[PDB]
C-alpha cells in the first residue's frame, strides 16, 4: 500500500497549510505537499507529468510566490494487463498537442499572451 | 478507490482553508493554488488508469492557465499592499453591501 | 446557449477528444473500448431519455469497466474468505500461490 | 489604458464567451471562462483608484473559486463516465457541484454578496458590461445542461435570489448597488424557469439586458451615480429624466410595458407544469423591486428637486458624444408587448 | 529601396545581435516550404513501423497486397536506403 | 417542447428550406406597421435626445429608422410563423402515430346527460 | 526503489554532515557573549513565470517531430515560438525591462 | 451474470520455446522469413475473434513452427549462430550494429544450409494477406439488438391552424 501512505501524507500535507500559518510555512507545506504529489504521479507511470509538476508548479509558481512573500513582511489491483509497445504512451499523448490540439494551442497561446498584456496594464498603476 | 478519495478529501480542506479566511490574502492564494495541484492530481490519475491517450494534453493546458491565474491574483495582491501597506484581508472593506 | 458552429461548418474544433475511442494517435486503444464503442452505437440517434432508459445495460457495463467496483468487491469476497479458512485452519494455499511453481515463458 | 489595448481586451471577453458557446469540450468550456476572467479584469480596473482595485480582487478570488470548483466538477463527471462533451452529467455530486459553481459565476443567492460591492466599486461602463455580457456565458452552460439539474436546488437558490433582491433594493441610495440588487432578482426569476423551459430563460435575459443597457446608457448620460445627483438632472434635461421614468416602469413588471412579459410568461409556464405557489410568491416579492423603483421615480422626474446656481453653466453646453442605440433601447424596453408571440423564434 | 537599404545598414550597426535574430526566424519560417526533403521527412517517419502489420484475409481479389513479405508486391525502402 | 434537438435541423439557419412553402407575411401586415411605428418611435427619441425639433429634424434619419425596423420585422415575422407551422405539423403527426393516447370520445347528447342544478336563492 | 534509496542516501549524509558541522565547535568552551517594495523585481519574476508557462508549452517537441503530419506540427510549433517573441517584444517596448 | 468458461490446465499445455532474448533476436529476421504463415494464420485469428480461447491450436502450431525452424538451426549452424548471439547477448541494448561481421557468417552459413535469403529493409513490415478455412465471426462484439429509431416523420408544411393561438392574439 505505498500509494496509500503517499496519499496519507498529501491529505497531511494540505491539512497543514490550509490552517494557513504565517504564509511562508504555509508556503513550505505546500511545497512539501507538492513534492508528495508529484511522487504519487510518478509512482503511477507518470513520469513526464510528474516531472512536469517538479519543474513548472514548484520551481516556477511556488518559487514566484515566496519570491512575493519574501518582499513583504486496495492499489495495484485496477493497472492494466499488457504493455505499450515500444514507446510511452503518455508521451504520445502528450505530443498529439501539435497534431491533434491545434485549437489548444491557438486558444493557450491567445491567453498567454493577453496574460502578459493584462499584467503590465494592471502593474502600471497611474 | 482509497487514493482517490484521499486526493478529493485533500480539494476539499484546501477550499475550506480558502474560505475560512483568517487573514493574509496570500494564504487564501495559496489555497487556490493547492485546490489546482489537487486536480492536477486527480485528472493525471484518471487519464493514466483508463489509457486515454488523448487526454494527456489535458493535466498540462490546466496547469498551464491556472499559472496564469495565480500571476493575474499576485499583481493583483501587490497592488492592494501598494495601497495599505500589508496585505491584511480587512483592509478591503471599502466596498459594502 | 450552445451555437454549433463546428456542426454548421464541419470544423472539428474539440470533437476529436471527447471520447476514448475516437482515433487515438499510434492506434492505442482505450481500456475500455469495446465498452464505450457498444454503448455509443446502442445511444446513437436515439435522444437522451430513451439511450437512458433503454441503453442501461451497455452503460452498466461501461462503468463497470471504468471503476471495476463489482470485480473489487467479489476479490475482497474471496480474499477474506481465504484469510478466515487459513485463521480457522482448514484451506492452506497450494505451490503456485506460494512462490513454488515452475514458471512459463 | 491605450485605445488599442483596450479593444483588444473587449474583443477577448467576447471571444472567451463565445468559445464557451460554441465548444462541445468540458475543457474548451472551461478555458472560455478561463480567457474571459483573465481578459475581464482590466477594464473592471480602467480608471485606477483603491475602489476599483478592491472590486477586482473580490471578482477575481469570486470567479477563481467557481471555476476550480467547475473543474473539480468536470473531473468528478470524467471519472464516473469517460465522458468530454457537455449533455447529462451522469452524477449527482458532480451536477451540484457544477450548479454550485455557476451560480456563484452568476451571482445567484447565497452567493449573491460580490455583485453590488463590485458594481459600486467600478464605474458604469465596467458595470454595464459586468451585468449584461458577463451573465451569457454560465446561463448559456445551465440552459445546456437543464435536463440534469435537481429542480429543488434551482428553485431554492432562484426563490432566495429574488427575496435577496427585493429585500436589498430597499435600503440603497447609490444607484449602481440599486442595479446589483436589481440584477439579482432579475437572475432570480430567469434561473427559477430553467427546469421548465429554457426559452423562458433566454426571453427574460434579453428582456433584462435590453432595460439594463437602457438604464445605464442613461445614467451615463446623465453622468449621476447617487439619487441626490439624479434628483438634479431635471434642470438640465428633463427629456432624459422622462425617459428613465417610463424605462423605471417598466422595469417594475407593469403592464402594458415590456418588462411585464417575462414574469407573465414565466408565470404561464410554471402554471403548466402544476405550480402554482411559486410563481405566486415571486410576483409578490417582485412588488419591491417595483416600490424601489417607484422611489427612484418620485425622487428623478415625479417631483422637483432643489438645484445649485452654478447649473446654470451647464445649460450653455451640449453633450459632445452621443451614444448610438440609446433610442432603439428605450423603445425595446417600453414597447414590445404587442410582439410577445415572436418567442417562438426561439430567440 | 533606397530608405530599405539605409535601414537595414543602420541597423546592422549598433544593432546586430537583432538582425542576426530576425534573419534567422525568417529563414527558418521560410525555408522548410521550399524545400524538397521536407516530403522525405514525412516519407521517413510513414516508414517506421511502431505497430504490428495486421493481415488481411484473403478473398482472392487482392494481386497488390502480397502473401509473403518476399513477394515483390507492397511498398518498399529501396529509396530510404539510398538516401 | 424544445425543438432544439428535433432530427434534421441546421445549426445556424434564420430560415429553412422547408420554410419556404408557407405563404409570407404580407407587406400591410398588422405586425409590420407596428415594427414601423416602433423605428418611428426610435427616430423621434433620437431627435428628442440630441436636442433637436422632434418632428422635423432629420428625414432621412427617420426614413432609415423606420426602414430598418420594417426590414428586421418581416424576416422575424417569417420565423415565426415557420417555428408555429413546426409546432403544428409535429403535433398532428405524434396525434397521428399514437392513436391508443388520443381516442375518440363517444358522443354524448345534453339530453342524456344529468347535471346537478344549484338554484341561486 | 533504488532512485528512492539514492535520495535517501544522499540526504541522510547531507544531514550527518551539516549536523557534526554545527555541533563539533559546541562542545568546548567559548566566551559565549524594509518598505521600499521594488516593483521591478516582482515584474521580472512574474515575467519569469509567464515564460516559463510558455516553455512548459514548448516542452513536448522532441516527440512531437514524429507524427506524419509534420507541416501542421512545425506550424503550430513555429506559432507558438513566433507569439513568445511576440510577448518578449511587447514587454520590451513598453519598457518593461527598464532598471 | 453468466458463468466465465475457461479451458482446462491441460489445453494450455505445448513444448515451450526455451531460448532467451538474445538468441531470438539473433535469429528473428529468418524466423520471419520462414515461420511467416502459421504465425500470420495466428495473428489474423487473434485480430479477427478477438478472444484468446477461439485461438489455442494456432498458438500450438506457432510453436510447432519456431522449434522445427530452432532444429533445422541447431542441426546446420550450430557454431556461427552462438557466436551471433553471443554478440547479441553482451550488449545492454542488444544491438545488431555492433559486430556484423559475426552476423554476416551467421548468413553465409545459412545461405549455404538452407539456403535462407534474409528478408530485406521494409519487407518484414509489410501487409499481407492470409488464405484461412476458419469462417469469419459474425458477431465478435457479442453485440445484443439496436433500438428501433424515432418514426422520422415527414410531410408538407401548413400554417399554424389559427396562428400562433397565445392568449388573445389572433395572429
Ligand atoms: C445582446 C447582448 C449584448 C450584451 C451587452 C453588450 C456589450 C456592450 C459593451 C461593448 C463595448 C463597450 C461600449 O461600447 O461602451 C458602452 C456603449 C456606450 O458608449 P460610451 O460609454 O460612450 O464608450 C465609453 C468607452 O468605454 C470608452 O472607451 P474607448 O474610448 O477607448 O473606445 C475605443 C473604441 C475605438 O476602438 C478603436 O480605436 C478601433 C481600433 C482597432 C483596434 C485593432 C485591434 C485588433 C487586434 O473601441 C470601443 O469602444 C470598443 C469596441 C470593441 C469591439 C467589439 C467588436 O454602449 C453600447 O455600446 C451599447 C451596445 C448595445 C448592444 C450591442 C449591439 C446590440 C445587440
Ligand atoms: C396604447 C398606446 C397608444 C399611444 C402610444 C403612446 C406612445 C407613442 C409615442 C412613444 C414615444 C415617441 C414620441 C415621444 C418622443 C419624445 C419627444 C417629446 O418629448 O415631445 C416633444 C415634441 C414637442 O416638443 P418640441 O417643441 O418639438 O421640443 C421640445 C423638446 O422635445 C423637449 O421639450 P421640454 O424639454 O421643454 O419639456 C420637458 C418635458 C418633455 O418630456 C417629455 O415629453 C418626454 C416624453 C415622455 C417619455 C417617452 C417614453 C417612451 C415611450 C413609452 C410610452 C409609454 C406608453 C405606455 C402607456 C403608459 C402611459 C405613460 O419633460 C417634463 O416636462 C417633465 C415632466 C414629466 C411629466 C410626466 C411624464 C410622463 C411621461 C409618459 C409619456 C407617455 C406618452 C407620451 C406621448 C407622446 C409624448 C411626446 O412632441 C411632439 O410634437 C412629437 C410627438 C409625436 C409626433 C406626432 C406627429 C405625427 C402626426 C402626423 C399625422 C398623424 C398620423 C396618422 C397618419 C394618418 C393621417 C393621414
Ligand atoms: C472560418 C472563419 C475564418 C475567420 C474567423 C476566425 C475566428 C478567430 C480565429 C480562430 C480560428 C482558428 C482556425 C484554425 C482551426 C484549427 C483546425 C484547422 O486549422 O485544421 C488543422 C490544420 O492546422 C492548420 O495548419 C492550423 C493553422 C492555423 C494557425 C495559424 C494562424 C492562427 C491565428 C488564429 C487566431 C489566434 C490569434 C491571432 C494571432 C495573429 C488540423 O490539421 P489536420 O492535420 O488536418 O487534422 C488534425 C487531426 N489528425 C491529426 C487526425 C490528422
Ligand atoms: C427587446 C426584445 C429583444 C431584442 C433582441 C435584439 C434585437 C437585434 C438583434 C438582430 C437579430 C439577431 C439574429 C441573428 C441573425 C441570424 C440568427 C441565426 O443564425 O440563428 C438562429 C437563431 O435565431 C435567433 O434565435 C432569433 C433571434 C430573434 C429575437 C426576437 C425575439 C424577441 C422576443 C419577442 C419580443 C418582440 C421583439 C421585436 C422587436 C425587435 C438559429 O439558432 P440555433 O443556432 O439553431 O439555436 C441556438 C438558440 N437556441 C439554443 C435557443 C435554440
Ligand atoms: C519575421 C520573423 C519573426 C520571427 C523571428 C523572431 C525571433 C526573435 C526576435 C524577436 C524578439 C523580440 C524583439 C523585440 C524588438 C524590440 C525592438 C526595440 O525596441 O529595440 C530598440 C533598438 O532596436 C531598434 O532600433 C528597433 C529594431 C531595429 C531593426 C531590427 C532588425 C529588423 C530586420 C532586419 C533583418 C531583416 C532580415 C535579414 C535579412 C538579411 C539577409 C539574410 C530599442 O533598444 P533599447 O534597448 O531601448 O536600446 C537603445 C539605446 N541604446
Amino acid at each position: 500500500y505505498i500509494a496509500f501512505i503517499l496519499s496519507t501524507i498529501f491529505v497531511i500535507g494540505f491539512v497543514g497549510f490550509s490552517s494557513k500559518p504565517s504564509p511562508i510555512y504555509g508556503g513550505l507545506g505546500l511545497i512539501v505537499s507538492g513534492g508528495v504529489g508529484c511522487g504519487i504521479v510518478l509512482n503511477f507511470g507518470g513520469s513526464f507529468l510528474g516531472l512536469m509538476v517538479f519543474l513548472i508548479y514548484l520551481g516556477g509558481m511556488l518559487v514566484v510566490f515566496g519570491y512575493t512573500t519574501a518582499m513583504a513582511t486496495g492499489d495495484w489491483v485496477i493497472y492494466d494487463t499488457g504493455d505499450s509497445g515500444f514507446f510511452s504512451e503518455e508521451a504520445m499523448g502528450i505530443a498529439a498537442l501539435y497534431s491533434y490540439g491545434t485549437w489548444l494551442v491557438i486558444v493557450t497561446g491567445w491567453s498567454l499572451l493577453i496574460g502578459v498584456v493584462v499584467i503590465m496594464e494592471i502593474t502600471r498603476g497611474n | 478507490p482509497l487514493v482517490y478519495m484521499n486526493i478529493i478529501m485533500a480539494f476539499a480542506i484546501a477550499l475550506a482553508g480558502l474560505l475560512m479566511y483568517r487573514s493574509h490574502l496570500m494564504s487564501s492564494l495559496l489555497c487556490l493554488e493547492g485546490m489546482m495541484l489537487s486536480l492536477f492530481i486527480m485528472s493525471t490519475l484518471i487519464i493514466l488508469n483508463t489509457h486515454f491517450t488523448l487526454a494527456n494534453m489535458m493535466p498540462i493546458i490546466l496547469l498551464v492557465f491556472a499559472a496564469c491565474e495565480a500571476a493575474l491574483g499576485l499583481s493583483l495582491l501587490v497592488m492592494v499592499s501598494n495601497t495599505y501597506g500589508t496585505d491584511y484581508v480587512q483592509n478591503l472593506n471599502l466596498l459594502q453591501c | 446557449p450552445f451555437f454549433d458552429v463546428q456542426k454548421r461548418l464541419g470544423l472539428d474544433l474539440d470533437r476529436w477528444m471527447t471520447i476514448q475511442s475516437a482515433e487515438q494517435p499510434h492506434k492505442i486503444p482505450g481500456r475500455c473500448h469495446a465498452f464505450e464503442k457498444e454503448w455509443i452505437e446502442c445511444a446513437h440517434g436515439i435522444g437522451g431519455i430513451r439511450a437512458e432508459k433503454e441503453c442501461k445495460i451497455e452503460f452498466d457495463d461501461f462503468v463497470e469497466c471504468l471503476l471495476r467496483q463489482k470485480t473489487m468487491k467479489r476479490l475482497s469476497a474471496i480474499k477474506r474468505q481465504r484469510d478466515k479458512l487459513i485463521k480457522e485452519g482448514k484451506y492452506t494455499p497450494p505451490p503456485h500461490h506460494l512462490g513454488k511453481e515452475d514458471p512459463r515463458p | 489604458m491605450n485605445p488599442i489595448i483596450y479593444t483588444t481586451l473587449i474583443m477577448t471577453v467576447m471571444s472567451g464567451t463565445m468559445l464557451v458557446m460554441i465548444s462541445s469540450h468540458w475543457l474548451l468550456i472551461w478555458i472560455g471562462f478561463e480567457m474571459n476572467l483573465l481578459a475581464m479584469i482590466p477594464v473592471l480596473m480602467k480608471n485606477f483608484n483603491p475602489r476599483a482595485t478592491e472590486a477586482a480582487t473580490k471578482y477575481f478570488l469570486t470567479q477563481a473559486t467557481a471555476s476550480m470548483m467547475l473543474m473539480m466538477a468536470i473531473i468528478i463527471n470524467l471519472l464516473y463516465s469517460g465522458q468530454w462533451t457537455i449533455t447529462k452529467m451522469f452524477n449527482p455530486v458532480a451536477m451540484t457541484m457544477m450548479t454550485m459553481a455557476l451560480a456563484m459565476k452568476l451571482g445567484l443567492s447565497p452567493f449573491h454578496f460580490w455583485v453590488p460591492e463590485v458594481t459600486q466599486g467600478i464605474s458604469l461602463q465596467a458595470g454595464l458590461l459586468l451585468l449584461t455580457w458577463q451573465k451569457l456565458a454560465p446561463l448559456s452552460v445551465l440552459c445546456q445542461i437543464s435536463q440534469s439539474i435537481n429542480p429543488n436546488l434551482m428553485l431554492t437558490m432562484a426563490m432566495l435570489s429574488i427575496l435577496i433582491g427585493g429585500w436589498g433594493g430597499l435600503n440603497q441610495t447609490q444607484l449602481r448597488k440599486i442595479m446589483a440588487y436589481s440584477s439579482i432578482a432579475h437572475m432570480g426569476w430567469m434561473t427559477a424557469v430553467l427546469p421548465y423551459n429554457t426559452t423562458m430563460t433566454i426571453l427574460n435575459l434579453l428582456i433584462y439586458i435590453t432595460m439594463t443597457l437602457a438604464m445605464f446608457m442613461l445614467l451615463i448620460h446623465s453622468s449621476a451615480t447617487t439619487t441626490l445627483s439624479l434628483s438634479h438632472t431635471w434642470n438640465k434635461m428633463p427629456v432624459i429624466t422622462s425617459l428613465m421614468m417610463v424605462t423605471l416602469l417598466s422595469m417594475g413588471g407593469l403592464p402594458p410595458l415590456s418588462g411585464f412579459m417575462p414574469k407573465w410568461m414565466i408565470i404561464q409556464e410554471m402554471t403548466k407544469n402544476e405550480s402554482i405557489i411559486m410563481p405566486t410568491l415571486m410576483a409578490m416579492t417582485a412588488l419591491l423591486n417595483l416600490y424601489f423603483y417607484m422611489r427612484l421615480a418620485y425622487s428623478s422626474s415625479l417631483t422637483m428637486f432643489p438645484s445649485t446656481n452654478n447649473m446654470k453653466m451647464k445649460w450653455q453646453f451640449e453633450h459632445t458624444k452621443q451614444m448610438k442605440l440609446l433610442p432603439t433601447m428605450i423603445v425595446l424596453s417600453t414597447l414590445v408587448l404587442p410582439m410577445t408571440p415572436a418567442l417562438s423564434s426561439l430567440n | 529601396a533606397g530608405r530599405i537599404a539605409s535601414f537595414l545598414k543602420n541597423a546592422w550597426a549598433k544593432e546586430p545581435v537583432l538582425v542576426a535574430s530576425f534573419a534567422i526566424g525568417g529563414l527558418a519560417i521560410i525555408l522548410p516550404s521550399l524545400s524538397p526533403y521536407t516530403n522525405y521527412a514525412i516519407r521517413i517517419n510513414r516508414a517506421t513501423p511502431y505497430n504490428y502489420p495486421v493481415p488481411l484475409r484473403d478473398d482472392g481479389n487482392m494481386p497488390d497486397v502480397p502473401s509473403h513479405p518476399q513477394d515483390p508486391q507492397g511498398p518498399s525502402l529501396e529509396w530510404l536506403k539510398n538516401l | 417542447t424544445m425543438m432544439s434537438g428535433r432530427p434534421g435541423r441546421v445549426p445556424l439557419q434564420f430560415l429553412p428550406n422547408e420554410a419556404r412553402s408557407l405563404p409570407p407575411p404580407k407587406l400591410t401586415d398588422p405586425r409590420l406597421v407596428y415594427m414601423g411605428f416602433l423605428g418611428y418611435c426610435s427616430g423621434l427619441i433620437d431627435n428628442a435626445i440630441r436636442r433637436r425639433p422632434v418632428v422635423s429634424a432629420g428625414l432621412h434619419r427617420q426614413l432609415l429608422y423606420v426602414t430598418s425596423f420594417v426590414f428586421f420585422g418581416y424576416y422575424l415575422l417569417k420565423r415565426q410563423d415557420y417555428m408555429y407551422a413546426l409546432r403544428d405539423h409535429d403535433m398532428f403527426a405524434y396525434v397521428k402515430s399514437h392513436p391508443e393516447d388520443f381516442p375518440e370520445k363517444d358522443k354524448k347528447t345534453y339530453g342524456e346527460i344529468l347535471e346537478e342544478f344549484h338554484p341561486v336563492r | 526503489m533504488n532512485i528512492m534509496l539514492t535520495l535517501l542516501t544522499n540526504v541522510t549524509l547531507a544531514s550527518l554532515l551539516v549536523l557534526i558541522a554545527f555541533w563539533l565547535p559546541q562542545l568546548n568552551a567559548y566566551s559565549e557573549k524594509r518598505l521600499p517594495f521594488s516593483m521591478k523585481f516582482f515584474l521580472v519574476a512574474i515575467t519569469f513565470l509567464l515564460f516559463d508557462l510558455e516553455i512548459a508549452l514548448l516542452l513536448p517537441l522532441p516527440w512531437a517531430s514524429q507524427t506524419n503530419n509534420l507541416k501542421t506540427m512545425l506550424t503550430m510549433a513555429l506559432f507558438l515560438l513566433i507569439l513568445l517573441a511576440a510577448s518578449l517584444a511587447y514587454e520590451w517596448t513598453q519598457k518593461g525591462l527598464e532598471w | 451474470p453468466g458463468i466465465v468458461e475457461l479451458p482446462t490446465l491441460e489445453d494450455l499445455k505445448v513444448q515451450e520455446v526455451k531460448v532467451s532474448s538474445s538468441v531470438l533476436k539473433a535469429a528473428a529476421h529468418h524466423y520471419g522469413a520462414q515461420c511467416d504463415k502459421p504465425n500470420k494464420e495466428f495473428m489474423l485469428c487473434r485480430w479477427e475473434e478477438k478472444d484468446p480461447r477461439r485461438c489455442l491450436e494456432e498458438g500450438k502450431l506457432v510453436n510447432q513452427c519456431a522449434l522445427d525452424f530452432f532444429r533445422q538451426i541447431k542441426r546446420h549452424c550450430a557454431e556461427p549462430f552462438t557466436e551471433y548471439w553471443t554478440c547479441i547477448d553482451y550488449s545492454g541494448l542488444q544491438l545488431f550494429r555492433h559486430c556484423r561481421k559475426q552476423q554476416a557468417k551467421f548468413d553465409e552459413c545459412v545461405l549455404d544450409k538452407l539456403g535462407w535469403v534474409r528478408p530485406d529493409l521494409g519487407e518484414l513490415s509489410k501487409v499481407t494477406k492470409v488464405k484461412t478455412d476458419r469462417p469469419l465471426p459474425e458477431n465478435p462484439y457479442h453485440s445484443r439488438a439496436r433500438p428501433e429509431p424515432n418514426p422520422e416523420a415527414e410531410g408538407d408544411l401548413k400554417p399554424a391552424k389559427h396562428g400562433s393561438r397565445l392568449f388573445f392574439w389572433t395572429m
